[PDB]
């Protein structure tokens, strides 16, 4: 079909390449907001339970 | 108190599997695994409702035995 | 379920917190060992009814409290756990009539 | 003491979407590359109805005895 449009088929590699370019940093974008809402939680749980968040951090 | 600090333990172990491996089997287990945890939360409270009803039971009885006597009193005095 | 906006992800923070909610917590209640059926085992005596229905006994009769004041089952709990202005406020455990 | 069913965590980095895929998928090079044949053909010959034809085939999908009987005259 691109073939068809007359371009070349080297834009149709370009643009699934950047669909995976796409994929890919809206998959870690997504791991990294909960990464830093991890943190968070864990800082203000730490904050309002000190000795429970201790005994988590110890645990791991 | 141990089953509240359980549940928001769990709550971050499953952050720990959506950080780590999405894919793994674990998580279908962690999404059980606090359901039943929720489930003992509600079902420890619900046998503070016997409990309770026979409380309102006594104070009632004890709010009825004041009232009988304020009565006399203010009968008497009258 | 498909779209949270802000508007509505703060309707829900409002919503969440009204039902939801320097210390001034209630006084720590250990374990208690002695209980009177099962644990201490006491022959049905005269001095516990006594405490129940007269003295401050604060696990049966009441919640007490810092800064001291005496909170019984048919009174609501004022309190304030964080340090904001936003104030707990435990309804009571009874509610007569 | 412990917390009510704690657990094993999984391996500390297994294969996420947090990893450079295609770095790791050895696509690098073809991406540095990158980021019409038609005219590249049209470098071969001379330009790029019937052609449509040509995609709806695309889109769909005796030699002696030929030029034996391809006869037809000059004028």
């Amino acid at each position: 079909e691109y073939i068809d449009q007359g371009r070349n088929p080297q834009l149709y590699t370009k643009e699934c390449l950047e669909r995976a370019l796409a994929k890919n940093e809206q998959v870690k974008g997504k791991i990294d907001t909960m990464k830093k809402f991890k943190s968070l939680l864990i800082q203000e749980l730490s904050k309002v339970f000190p000795e429970d968040m201790a005994k988590y951090r110890s645990i791991r | 108190r141990k089953l509240n600090m359980s549940i928001l333990i769990n709550f971050l172990d499953l952050l720990d599997i959506l950080i780590r491996s999405p894919g793994s089997i674990k998580r279908e287990e962690k999404l059980e695994d606090l359901k039943l945890l929720f489930v003992h939360v509600h079902h420890l409270i619900n046998e503070y409702r016997p409990h309770q009803a026979r409380e309102t039971l006594r104070v009632m009885m004890e709010v009825q035995k004041r009232q009988r006597l304020e009565t006399a009193e203010r009968f008497q005095k009258h | 379920l498909s779209r949270n906006e802000i508007i509505q992800s703060y309707l829900s923070r409002q919503s969440s917190l009204l039902s939801s909610s320097a210390r001034q917590l209630h006084v720590l209640v250990p374990q208690s060992p002695p209980t009177d059926l099962p644990g201490l085992t006491r022959e049905v005596t005269q001095d516990d009814l006594d405490r129940i229905q007269a003295s401050q006994w604060p696990g049966v009769n009441g919640c007490q409290d810092t800064q001291g004041n005496w909170y019984d089952w048919t009174q609501c709990i004022s309190l304030d756990p964080h340090g904001d202005d936003g104030r707990l406020n435990i309804l009571p455990y009874v509610c007569l009539d | 003491g412990p917390f009510y069913l704690m657990r094993e965590l999984p391996g500390s980095t297994e294969l996420t979407g947090s990893t450079n895929l295609i770095t790791h998928y050895n696509l690098e090079q073809a991406y540095n590359k990158f980021c019409d044949l038609p005219g590249m053909i049209d470098l071969p010959g001379s330009h790029d109805l019937r052609s449509l034809i040509e995609k709806p085939p695309i889109l769909s999908s005796g030699t002696m005895l030929a030029g034996f009987r391809l006869h037809t005259g000059p004028l």
